[PDB]
C-alpha cells in the first residue's frame, strides 16, 4: 500500500535488470565498491598483488589437508604448498593468454556511472593494463602460498 | 511502475520491535510447567550453554538434549519478531 | 438400430470380435489336441 | 510518403521492468526502437513477459532482435487495430527505417517496387551441382 | 445467495454419433484421408477445451466423465472382492498367516501355463499376489468368503449407480455453470461430509466390528468360532465382557468424562508384538480425531448466511512490500480455469501418494503386514511411481494453463505476473544448484571408485577411511526416539521402530528394526536432492518459458504442442512446453528408480532378515554401508548379485517372472527406434512400400503416413517407461517372491 | 546470409508474406498470374531461415526457397 | 532528457539509453600506502609483458616437472624405484591353466 522495496534499474525498465535489496543494498554497494577489483584508479600491478595474496593464500589449504599426503607427518604441509604453487602457475599463464585473446580488438565507445555522470573507461581493460595484472597475480599468489607454508611453520596452536 | 530507484530505507527501523520481540517473548518463556520438572525453557538450557561453555574447546556432543533447546528456542525467537516487523501497521491494518 | 449396427461396423470393434474369434478357435483346438509339433498324422 | 524520422522525446508505457530487457548487443552493436500512437489506455503483452500499460497518445519502446519488434507489431496490429512503425539504431547516434520503409506494409501491393531474388523458372528446371562444381565457394545450383 | 441450478434435456440419447467418428470437432468431422486422422480421433477426445469455448459445457463433460471413472474404478474393487472370495484361500489363511502365503488367481490347465500355478500352501495353487488385499480385509474384521462376495455384489451394483448417474446428469438433469463456480460451498461439503463424516463412519466401524474380531483372532481362536458383528453390534454385554467401557453405554461420552473410554481409544506407540502392525484402538481413536478436526474444519466459507469467510477477501487481504499487489486475482484464475485446478491437485494429490508409500513402510498398519517382505517392497514401490506420474502431470497442465487460459488484462502486477517477469534469475540458479548437486553427488562416486581402483582403498569416502555422516538425521533420529519420555509425556512408546529400540519379530522374521544411517546414506540421499531439483529445472523451466522466450518471442500463438519453429535461427527443435514433459518424463524415471533401489537395497541389508535366535541375519548380510559407495558396488552387489533368482527361475513356478524379465528389455531397447530417428526417413521408406503396393493394385485409399514428429516422441517414451518399469517389476518380485 | 529465391509458379497469394516473422517479403506488381501479383524477397539480410514462408505455400512443390548458408548475427537470432 | 517523466531513448545521450552503466566502480587514488607502488612496481619490472611472464611460466614449469621426474622419488606412493618388494603375480596368470 504504497508502498514498494523493489525497483528496475535507475528507472528505465527495459534494461534486463533489476534492483533488490541484494544488488543495490547500501551495505552491499559499499562494500562491492571498495574491493580491489572495482577501484579504476589504481595501477593494475597493485591490484594483482593483492588479488594474488589473496587467493594463493586460500588455495594452499585444500591440499594441505586433503592431499595425498596428509597423514605423513612434516611432510604433509611441503607437498600441498608445492601443489598450490603449481596451481597459481597455472592461473598465471591462463591470465596472460586471456590477455592475448580479449583486448587484441578494439574497445567499446562509452561509460556513465549510475548517479549519471560521464567516467573516464578503467585502465585494467587494454592490452598493456591486463598484463601488467597478470604479472602481479604471478607475484602476488607465489608470495601467498610461500607465506602460507610460513603460517603453517609459526603459527601457536595449528592443528 | 515499481519505483524509479532504490530506496536506501526499506528496513523501516522501529526501535521498539526487537526489544518487544525477545523481551515480549522471553519473559513469558520462563515460567514452569508440569511438564519440565519445575523448568523453564529459557533457564534449563541456560545451564546448557553454561554447562559445555565450561569444558571450552570441545564442541557439545551430537546428542546431548540441548540442541533441540536451540532450535525450538529460535523457532519462536525468529518468528515472534518477524510478526513485531508487521507491527508496521503505519498504512496497512 | 441401425446406427447401433454401424457403430459395430467400426474398424476396432470388428478387430476385437474377429482377433477373439481367432484366438479362441486357436485355443480350442490346442485344448482338444494337445502339444501338436509335427503334421504327420 | 517520405521516409519519416523519429521524435526521441516520446514517453514510454509503465512497465515494472523484466529480466530480459537490453543486453551489450545494445551496447556494440545494435537495438530496435518502436513506435505508435494509441486512442485510449490499454493493457497489453510485453514479447519478453509480463504486461505493460500503453498510454494515451505516442508511445515508444526499445528491444534486442527484430522478432521482438514484429511480434509486437503483430500483436498491436491485428488485436487492437493500430499502426506501429520500429527503427534500427547503432550505438553511436545513427537511426535507419524499416517496417514498412514503402509507406504500405508489404501485403497490399504498392506499385514501385522492384522484385529481388526472384528467380524466372519452374523448380525443376536447376542445374545438376556437378556443373556449378568448383567454383569460389559452396554454391547451391538454385543460386547461380 | 448459493443455490441449485439445473437444465433439462439438453442432449438426447441416441447412438446416431456412434456411426459417425470425430463428430467432436469441426476439423475432424470431415472424414479420413490420411492416416494421421486417426491418431487425431483418438489425441483429442479429452480436450474438452478443443470442441467449444464455453465453460458450462465443458463443465458438464468432465463432471460425466468423473462419473465415469469412478464406476470404472467400482467395478475394479468388486473384481478384487469376487476373486478373494471365489478363486483364493484367504480362510486358510486366517487359519495360519504365517507359513501360507497370500493367493488369489488361478490360471486354466492349456499349453502349460499351469506350471505358473504354484504351491502357496494350504492345500490352494495359484499366483502369489503381493497387493496385500489379505492384510486389510484382516484389518477391517472378514471372518468369511461369504462377506466378501457379498460385498463383490454391493461394489457392482454402485457401478452400476454410478454409470447411470453420469447418464443423468449430462442427459437429464445438467447442471448449470454457476452451480460450480461455487468453491466455497464445495469446499465445505467436502471437508465436512466426505473427509470427516468418512472418518467417524470408519471409526464407527473399527470401533463395533475390528476391535473386537481382531482382539478375538489375535487371542487365538480360529475365525469361525468368532461372534458374527451383528451379534457384537446387538449383544452390550458382549462387548462388555471384552471393553469393560461398554458396559457404561454412551453415558461417559456426552458427560465430558472422557477418561473412561482408554480400554478402546488408547496413545501407545509401537506396533502389536504378537502381530507386527498398529494397535487398532490407536487407528480408532486416529480416525475419531481426524473426524473432529475435519468437521471443524468444514464450517469456514461463506454460503448462505452471514458467518464464514469469503475466499476473494482472503485472496486480497495478503499483499506485502516485496510482491506488489499480492494475491489480487488469483479468485478469478481458480474459479474460470479448469487446467490451474488439474495442475495444483495433482501436485498435492501425487505428494501424498509418496508420503502415503514412506509411511507405509515405516508404521505397518495392518496385521501381518510387516513379514510378508513383497508386500512391504510392492505397495512402496507402487505408491512411489503413482505420484511420480502424477507430479509431472502437475507440470504438464500448469503449462497447459500458461498457454491458453492466461489473459494478461485481468492480471497485471502480481504473483504470477513478477515470477514471469523474473524467470531468468529463477531459471539460472536453479541450474546452478542443480550443477553444484551433480558434480559433488556423483563425484563422490566417481571419486571413490578411482581410489578403489587404483589400490588406495584408504582415500575414499567411506565410514572408516574420510567420513561423511549425516548429523542432522542421526540427531532427529534420536529426538524422536526419545520423545516419549520428554515431549511426549503420554505415550508409552515411539511412533515407530525406526527412530531406535527394540527389535519386533514375528514368526522368526522381523518386522522392524531401527536404522541406522551413515556415509552411504549421506551420499544416496543427495543423489535423490539432485535429481529432484533436476526434475523440477525441467519442469518449471517448461512452465515459465510456455508463452515466450529470447528465442521465440510469440511462442504462446504457437499452442501448447507444435513440433519445432524450422532449423532457422540455428534449430529450434522442441521448444514447446510439452517437449519439456517429455524430458521431464525422462528424469522422473530416472529419480524414482534410484529411490526404490535404495529402499530395496537398504531393507534387504538392514532391516528384514530372519531372527534365528543367534542375533539377526539379514537376507544380503549386511553389505550396504561398505558397498553403497562404488558404482562398481551397486553394479556387483545389486544388479549382479540380486539377479540370480530372476535369470534361473526356468522350471519353477515361478517362471513368468524370468519371461517377462527378457520381454521387458526388448520393449525397452524398442523405444529407441521411435527416440533416437526421424520421420523423414520413414515417410520415404513408406512411400517405397506404397510403390510396391501401387504394383499390385493394393493401394489403399486412405493413405500411408508417418507419424507426426510429436506423436513419435510420445510413442518413444511411452515404450521407454513401459520398458523400463516392467523390468524393475519383475525383478523386485521375483527376488522377494523366491527368498522374503 | 540465407538464400531465399521466389519461383514463377507463384499466384500471388500474399500467405508468405503473413507468415514472415522478419519482414523480409513484399509483393510487387507483376503480369504473370490471374492476380497481377508475385512475392519477392529484397531483405534477406534479415532472414534467420525460420521456414515459415515454405510452409505457408499453397501451390506444391514450393514457389519459394530457404537455402541456408552461412550464419551472421542476425541470422541466428541472437538477442545478446 | 533521458532523467525525466518517462522520456527513455535520448538519442545524443547513448550512453544511458543502452544499459552502459559502471555499477559498482568506484575511481580514486590513494588506496595504497605509496612506496607499494614502488617495491611492487619495481618488482613486476621484469614480467610486465607478454611474452616475459609467458617465457618464466614455461621455464619454471620445465624446470619443476623434468626434476619432479627424478627427484620426485619422495614415494610417489608406488613406483619410484619403490617398487614391487613381493614377487606380486608372476606365477597366478591364468585361473584354470596358471600360464605364468
Ligand atoms: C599424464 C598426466 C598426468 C600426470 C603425470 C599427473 C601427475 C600427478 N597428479 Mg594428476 N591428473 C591428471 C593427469 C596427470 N597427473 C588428470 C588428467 C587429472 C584429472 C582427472 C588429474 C587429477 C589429479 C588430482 C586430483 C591429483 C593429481 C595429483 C597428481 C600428483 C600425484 C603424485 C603424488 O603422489 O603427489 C605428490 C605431489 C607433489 C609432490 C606435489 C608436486 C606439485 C608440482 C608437480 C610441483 C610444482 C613445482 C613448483 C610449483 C614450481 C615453482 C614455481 C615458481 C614460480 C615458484 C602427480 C604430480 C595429486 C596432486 O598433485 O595434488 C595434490 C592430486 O591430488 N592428479
Ligand atoms: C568461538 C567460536 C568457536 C570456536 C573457536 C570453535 C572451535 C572448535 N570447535 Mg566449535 N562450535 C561453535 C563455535 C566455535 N567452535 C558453535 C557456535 C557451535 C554450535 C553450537 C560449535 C559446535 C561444534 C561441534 C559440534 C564440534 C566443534 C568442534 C570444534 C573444534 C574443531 C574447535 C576447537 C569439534 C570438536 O572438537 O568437538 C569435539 C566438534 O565436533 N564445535
Ligand atoms: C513365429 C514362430 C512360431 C512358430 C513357427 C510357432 C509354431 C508353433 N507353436 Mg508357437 N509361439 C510363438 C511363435 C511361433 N510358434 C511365439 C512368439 C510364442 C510366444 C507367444 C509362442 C508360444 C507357443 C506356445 C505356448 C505353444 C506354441 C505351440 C506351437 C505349435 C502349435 C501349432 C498349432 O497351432 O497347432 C496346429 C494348428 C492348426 C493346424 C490349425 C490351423 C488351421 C488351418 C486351417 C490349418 C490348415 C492346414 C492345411 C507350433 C509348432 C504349442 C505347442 O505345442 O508347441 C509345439 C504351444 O503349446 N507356441
Ligand atoms: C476389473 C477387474 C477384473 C479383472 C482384471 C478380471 C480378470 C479375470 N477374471 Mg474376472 N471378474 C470381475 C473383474 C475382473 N476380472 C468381476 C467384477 C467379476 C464379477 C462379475 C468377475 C468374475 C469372474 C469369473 C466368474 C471368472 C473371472 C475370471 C477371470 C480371469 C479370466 C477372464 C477370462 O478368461 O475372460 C474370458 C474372455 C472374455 C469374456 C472375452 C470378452 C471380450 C468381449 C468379446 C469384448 C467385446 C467388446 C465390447 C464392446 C466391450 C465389452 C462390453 C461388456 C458389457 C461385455 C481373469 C484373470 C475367470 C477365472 O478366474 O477363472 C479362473 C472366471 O471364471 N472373473
Ligand atoms: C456431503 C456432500 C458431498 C459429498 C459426500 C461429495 C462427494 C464427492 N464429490 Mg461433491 N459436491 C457437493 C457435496 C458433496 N460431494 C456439493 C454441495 C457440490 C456443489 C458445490 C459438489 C460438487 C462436486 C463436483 C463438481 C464434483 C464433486 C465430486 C465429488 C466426488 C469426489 C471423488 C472422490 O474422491 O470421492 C470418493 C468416492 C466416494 C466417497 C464414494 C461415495 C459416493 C457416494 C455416491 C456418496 C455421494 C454422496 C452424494 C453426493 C449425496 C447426494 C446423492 C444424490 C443421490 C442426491 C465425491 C464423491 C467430483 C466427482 O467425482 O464428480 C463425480 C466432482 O467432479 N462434487
Ligand atoms: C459414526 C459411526 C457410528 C455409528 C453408526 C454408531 C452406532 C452405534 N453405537 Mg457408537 N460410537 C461411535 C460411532 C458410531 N456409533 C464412536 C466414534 C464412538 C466413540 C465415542 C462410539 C461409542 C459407542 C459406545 C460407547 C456405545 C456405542 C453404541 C452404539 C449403538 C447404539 C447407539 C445407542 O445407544 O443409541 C443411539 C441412538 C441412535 C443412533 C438413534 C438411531 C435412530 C434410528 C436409526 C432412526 C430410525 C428411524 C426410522 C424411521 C425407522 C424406520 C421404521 C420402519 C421403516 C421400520 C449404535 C449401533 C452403544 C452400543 O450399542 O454398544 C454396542 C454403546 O454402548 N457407540
Ligand atoms: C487426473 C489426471 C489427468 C487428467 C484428467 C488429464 C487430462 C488431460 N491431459 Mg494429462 N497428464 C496426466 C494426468 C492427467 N491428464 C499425467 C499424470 C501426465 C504425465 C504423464 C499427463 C501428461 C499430459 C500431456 C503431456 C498432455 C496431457 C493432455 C491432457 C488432455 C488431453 C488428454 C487426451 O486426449 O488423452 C487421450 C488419451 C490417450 C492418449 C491415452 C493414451 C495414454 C497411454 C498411451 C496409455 C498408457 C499405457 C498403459 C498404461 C499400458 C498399456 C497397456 C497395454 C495396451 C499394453 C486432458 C485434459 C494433453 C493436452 O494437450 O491437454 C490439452 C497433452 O499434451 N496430459
Ligand atoms: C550418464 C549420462 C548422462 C550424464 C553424465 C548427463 C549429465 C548431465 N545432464 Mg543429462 N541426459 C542424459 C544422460 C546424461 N546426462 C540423457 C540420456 C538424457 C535424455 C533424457 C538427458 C537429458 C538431460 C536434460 C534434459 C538435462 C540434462 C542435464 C544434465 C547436466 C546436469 C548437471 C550435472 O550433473 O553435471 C555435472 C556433470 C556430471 C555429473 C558428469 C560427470 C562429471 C565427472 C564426475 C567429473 C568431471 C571432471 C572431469 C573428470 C575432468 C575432465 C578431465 C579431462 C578433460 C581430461 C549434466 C551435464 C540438465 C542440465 O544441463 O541442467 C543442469 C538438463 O537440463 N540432461
Ligand atoms: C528392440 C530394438 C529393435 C527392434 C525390434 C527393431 C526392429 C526393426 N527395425 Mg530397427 N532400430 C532400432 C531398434 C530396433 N529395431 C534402433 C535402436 C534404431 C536406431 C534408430 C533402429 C533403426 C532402424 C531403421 C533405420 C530401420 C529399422 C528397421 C527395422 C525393422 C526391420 C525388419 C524386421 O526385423 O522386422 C521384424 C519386426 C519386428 C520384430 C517388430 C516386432 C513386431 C511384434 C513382434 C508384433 C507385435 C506383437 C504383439 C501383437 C504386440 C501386442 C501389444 C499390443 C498392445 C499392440 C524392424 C521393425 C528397418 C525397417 O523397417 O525395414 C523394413 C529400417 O528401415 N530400424
Ligand atoms: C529462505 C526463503 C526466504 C524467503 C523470504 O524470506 O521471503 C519473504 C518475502 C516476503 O514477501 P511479502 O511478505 O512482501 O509478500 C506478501 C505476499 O506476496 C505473500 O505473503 O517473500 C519474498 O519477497 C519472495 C522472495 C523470494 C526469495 C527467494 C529465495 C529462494 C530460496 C530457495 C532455497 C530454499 C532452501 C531451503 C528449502 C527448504
Amino acid at each position: 500500500k504504497k508502498a514498494q522495496v523493489i525497483s528496475p534499474v535507475n528507472g528505465d525498465p527495459f534494461v534486463g535488470m533489476l534492483e533488490t535489496p541484494v544488488t543495490s543494498a547500501p551495505i552491499v554497494a559499499t562494500y562491492l565498491s571498495n574491493l580491489p577489483a572495482y577501484r579504476t584508479g589504481v595501477a593494475p600491478v597493485l591490484r594483482g598483488v593483492e588479488i594474488g595474496l589473496a587467493h594463493g593464500f586460500l588455495l594452499a589449504g585444500p591440499f594441505i589437508k586433503l592431499g595425498p599426503l596428509r597423514n605423513v607427518p612434516e611432510t604433509a604441509e611441503i607437498a600441498g604448498s608445492l601443489s598450490a604453487a603449481g596451481l597459481v602457475l597455472i592461473l598465471a599463464l591462463c591470465l596472460s593468454i586471456y590477455g592475448s585473446a580479449q583486448f587484441q580488438s578494439t574497445p567499446s565507445i562509452g561509460v556513465k556511472t549510475l548517479s549519471g555522470r560521464s567516467v573516464a573507461r578503467d585502465p585494467l581493460f587494454s592490452a598493456d593494463g591486463w598484463s601488467e595484472f597478470a604479472a602481479g597475480f604471478l607475484v602476488g599468489g607465489e608470495a601467498g602460498v610461500a607465506w602460507a607454508y610460513v603460517c603453517t611453520q609459526i603459527l601457536p596452536y595449528y592443528s | 511502475a515499481s519505483n524509479k530507484s532504490f530506496p536506501r530505507d526499506w528496513v523501516k527501523t522501529d526501535p521498539l520491535v526487537p526489544v518487544l520481540g525477545f523481551a515480549g517473548w522471553t519473559i513469558p518463556a520462563n515460567i514452569g510447567v508440569s511438564a519440565f520438572g519445575g523448568q523453564s525453557l529459557f533457564g534449563l538450557f541456560t545451564q546448557s550453554i553454561g554447562e559445555n561453555l565450561a569444558h571450552f574447546p570441545t564442541g557439545p556432543a551430537l546428542d546431548d538434549k540441548f540442541w533441540l533447546y536451540l532450535i525450538t528456542y529460535h523457532l519462536g525467537l525468529f518468528l515472534t519478531i518477524t510478526l513485531g516487523q508487521i507491527g508496521v501497521q503505519g498504512r496497512k491494518q | 438400430m441401425k446406427d447401433f449396427t454401424t457403430y459395430l461396423s467400426t474398424a476396432p470393434v470388428i478387430a476385437t470380435i474377429w482377433f477373439t474369434f481367432t484366438a479362441g478357435l486357436l485355443i480350442e483346438i490346442n485344448r482338444y489336441f494337445p502339444d501338436p509339433l509335427v503334421f504327420s498324422f | 510518403w517520405t521516409v519519416p524520422t523519429l521524435n526521441p522525446d516520446t514517453p514510454s508505457p509503465i512497465f515494472g521492468g523484466s529480466t530480459g530487457g537490453l543486453l551489450r548487443k545494445a551496447q556494440t552493436e545494435e537495438f530496435y526502437v518502436i513506435t505508435w500512437e494509441a486512442k485510449k489506455e490499454q493493457i497489453f503483452e510485453m514479447p519478453t513477459g509480463g504486461a505493460a500499460i500503453m498510454r494515451q497518445g505516442p508511445n515508444l519502446l526499445k528491444f534486442g532482435k527484430k522478432e521482438q519488434c514484429l511480434a509486437l507489431t503483430t500483436q498491436l496490429r491485428n488485436k487492437f487495430k493500430l499502426t506501429p512503425c520500429f527503427y534500427r539504431v547503432f550505438p553511436d547516434g545513427k537511426v535507419q527505417y524499416l517496417h514498412p520503409a514503402d509507406g504500405v506494409y508489404p501485403e497490399k501491393v504498392n506499385a514501385g517496387r522492384v522484385g529481388a531474388n526472384q528467380n524466372m523458372r519452374r523448380i525443376g528446371q536447376n542445374v545438376n551441382p556437378i556443373k556449378v562444381k568448383f567454383s569460389g565457394r559452396m554454391m547451391s545450383p538454385a543460386e547461380i | 445467495k448459493v443455490k441449485i441450478a439445473v437444465d433439462r434435456n439438453p442432449v438426447e440419447t441416441s447412438f446416431e454419433k456412434w456411426a459417425k467418428p470425430g463428430h467432436f470437432s469441426r476439423t475432424l468431422s470431415k472424414g479420413p484421408n490420411t492416416t494421421t486422422w486417426i491418431w487425431n480421433l483418438h489425441a483429442d477426445a479429452h480436450d474438452f477445451d478443443s470442441h467449444t469455448s464455453d465453460l458450462e459445457e465443458i463443465s458438464r463433460k468432465v463432471f460425466s466423465a468423473h462419473f465415469g471413472q469412478l464406476g470404472i474404478i467400482f467395478i475394479w474393487l468388486s473384481g478384487m472382492y469376487f476373486h478373494g472370495a471365489r478363486f483364493s484361500n484367504y480362510e486358510a489363511w486366517l487359519s495360519d498367516p504365517t507359513h501360507i502365503k497370500p493367493s488369489a488367481q488361478v490360471v486354466w490347465p492349456i499349453v502349460g501355463q499351469e506350471i505358473l500355478n504354484g504351491d502357496v500352501g494350504g492345500g490352494f495353487q495359484g499366483i502369489q499376489i503381493t497387493s496385500g488385499f489379505f492384510q486389510l480385509w484382516r484389518a477391517s474384521g472378514i471372518t468369511s468368503e461369504l462377506q466378501l462376495y457379498t460385498t463383490a455384489i454391493g461394489g457392482l451394483v454402485m457401478a452400476a449407480a454410478m454409470f447411470f448417474a453420469g447418464w443423468f446428469h449430462y442427459h437429464k438433469a445438467a447442471p448449470k455453470l454457476e452451480w460450480f463456480q461455487n468453491v466455497e460451498s464445495m469446499l465445505n461439503h467436502h471437508l465436512g461430509g466426505l473427509l470427516g463424516l468418512g472418518s467417524l463412519a470408519w471409526a464407527g466401524h473399527q470401533i463395533h466390528v475390528s476391535l473386537p474380531v481382531n482382539k478375538l483372532l489375535d487371542a487365538g481362536v480360529d475365525p469361525k468360532e468368532i461372534p458374527l458383528p451383528h451379534d457384537l453390534l446387538l449383544n452390550r454385554a458382549i462387548m462388555a465382557d471384552l471393553y469393560p467401557s461398554f458396559a457404561k453405554g454412551i453415558a461417559p461420552f456426552f458427560t465430558l468424562n472422557w477418561s473412561e473410554y482408554s480400554d478402546f481409544l488408547t496413545f501407545k506407540g509401537g506396533l502389536n508384538p504378537v502381530t507386527g502392525g498398529l494397535w487398532l484402538s490407536d487407528t480408532a481413536h486416529h480416525h475419531v480425531a481426524i473426524a473432529v478436526l475435519f468437521l471443524v474444519a468444514g464450517h469456514m466459507y461463506r454460503t448462505n448466511w452471514g458467518i464464514g469467510h469469503s475466499m476473494k477477501e482472503i485472496l486480497e487481504a495478503h499483499r506485502g512490500p516485496f510482491t506488489g499487489e499480492g494475491h489480487v486475482g488469483l479468485y478469478e484464475i481458480l474459479t474460470t480455469s479448469w487446467h490451474a485446478q488439474l495442475a495444483i491437485n495433482l501436485a498435492l494429490f501425487g505428494s501424498l501418494s509418496i508420503i502415503v508409500a514412506h509411511h507405509m513402510y515405516a508404521m505397518p498398519p495392518y496385521p501381518y503386514l510387516a513379514t510378508d517382505y513383497g508386500t512391504q517392497l510392492s505397495l512402496f514401490t507402487h505408491h512411489t511411481w503413482i505420484g511420480g506420474f502424477c507430479i509431472v502431470g502437475a507440470g504438464a497442465h500448469a503449462a497447459i494453463f500458461m498457454v491458453r487460459d492466461y489473459d494478461p488484462t485481468n492480471n497485471y502486477n502480481n504473483l504470477l505476473d513478477r515470477v514471469i517477469r523474473h524467470r531468468d534469475a529463477i531459471i539460472s540458479h536453479l541450474n546452478w544448484v542443480c550443477i553444484f548437486l551433480g558434480f559433488h553427488s556423483f563425484g563422490l562416486y566417481i571419486h571413490n571408485d578411482t581410489m578403489s581402483a587404483l589400490g588406495r582403498p584408504q582415500d575414499m569416502f567411506s565410514d572408516t577411511a574420510i567420513q561423511l555422516q549425516p548429523v542432522f538425521a542421526q540427531w532427529i533420529q534420536n529426538t524422536h526416539f526419545l520423545a516419549p519420555q520428554l515431549t511426549a509425556p503420554n505415550a508409552l512408546a515411539a511412533t515407530s521402530l525406526t527412530w531406535g529400540g527394540d527389535l519386533v519379530a514375528v514368526g522368526g522374521k522381523v518386522a522392524m528394526m531401527p536404522i541406522s544411517l551413515g556415509t552411504s546414506d549421506f551420499m544416496v540421499h543427495h543423489i535423490h536432492a539432485f535429481t529432484i531439483h533436476v526434475t523440477v529445472l525441467i519442469l518449471l523451466k517448461g512452465v515459465l518459458f510456455a508463452r515466450s522466450s529470447r528465442l521465440i518471442p510469440d511462442k504462446a500463438n504457437l499452442g501448447f504442442r507444435f513440433p519445432c519453429d524450422g532449423p532457422g535461427r540455428g534449430g529450434t527443435c522442441q521448444v514447446s512446453a510439452w517437449d519439456h514433459v517429455f524430458l521431464g518424463l525422462f528424469w522422473m524415471y530416472n529419480s524414482l528408480s534410484i529411490v526404490i533401489f535404495h529402499f530395496s537395497w537398504k531393507m534387504q541389508s538392514d532391516v528384514w532378515g530372519t531372527v534365528t535366535a543367534s542375533g539377526v541375519s539379514h537376507i544380503t548380510g549386511g553389505n550396504f554401508a561398505q558397498s553403497a559407495n562404488t558404482i562398481n558396488g551397486w553394479l556387483r552387489d545389486f544388479l549382479w548379485a540380486q539377479s540370480s533368482q530372476v535369470i534361473q527361475s526356468y522350471g519353477s513356478a515361478l517362471s513368468a517372472y524370468g519371461l517377462i524379465f527378457l520381454g521387458a528389455h526388448f520393449v525397452w531397447a524398442f523405444s529407441l527406434m521411435f527416440l533416437f530417428s526421424g520421420r523423414g526417413y520413414w515417410q520415404e521408406l513408406i512411400e517405397s512400400i506404397v510403390w510396391a503396393h501401387n504394383k499390385l493394385k493394393v493401394a489403399p485409399a486412405i493413405q500411408p503416413r508417418a507419424l507426426s514428429i510429436t506423436q513419435g516422441r510420445a510413442v518413444g517414451v511411452a515404450h521407454y517407461l513401459l520398458g523400463g518399469i516392467a523390468t524393475t517389476w519383475s525383478f523386485f518380485l521375483a527376488r522377494i517372491i523366491s527368498v522374503g | 546470409a540465407h538464400i531465399v529465391k521466389i519461383y514463377d509458379t507463384c499466384i500471388g497469394c500474399t500467405q508468405c508474406v503473413r507468415a514472415c516473422p522478419l519482414d523480409v517479403l513484399e509483393m510487387v506488381p507483376w503480369d504473370g498470374c490471374k492476380a497481377s501479383q508475385m512475392a519477392s524477397a529484397p531483405r534477406t539480410e534479415d532472414c534467420v531461415g525460420c521456414k515459415r514462408c515454405e510452409t505457408a505455400c499453397p501451390t506444391d512443390f514450393l514457389s519459394v526457397r530457404v537455402y541456408l548458408g552461412s550464419e551472421s548475427t542476425r541470422s541466428m537470432g541472437l538477442s545478446y | 532528457k533521458y532523467g525525466e517523466n518517462s522520456r527513455y531513448f535520448d538519442l545524443q545521450d547513448m550512453e544511458n539509453t543502452t544499459g552502459s552503466w559502471d555499477m559498482y566502480g568506484v575511481d580514486e587514488k590513494k588506496r595504497y600506502p605509496d612506496n607499494q607502488a614502488k617495491f611492487f612496481t619495481q618488482a613486476t619490472d621484469i614480467i610486465s609483458r607478454r611474452e616475459s611472464l609467458r617465457a618464466l611460466v614455461a621455464l619454471s614449469g620445465i624446470a619443476a616437472i623434468v626434476t619432479y621426474g627424478l627427484k620426485g622419488a619422495k614415494d610417489a606412493d608406488l613406483p619410484i624405484t619403490k617398487g614391487p618388494q613381493t614377487t606380486g603375480e608372476n606365477g597366478k596368470g591364468g585361473s584354470v591353466r596358471s600360464r605364468l
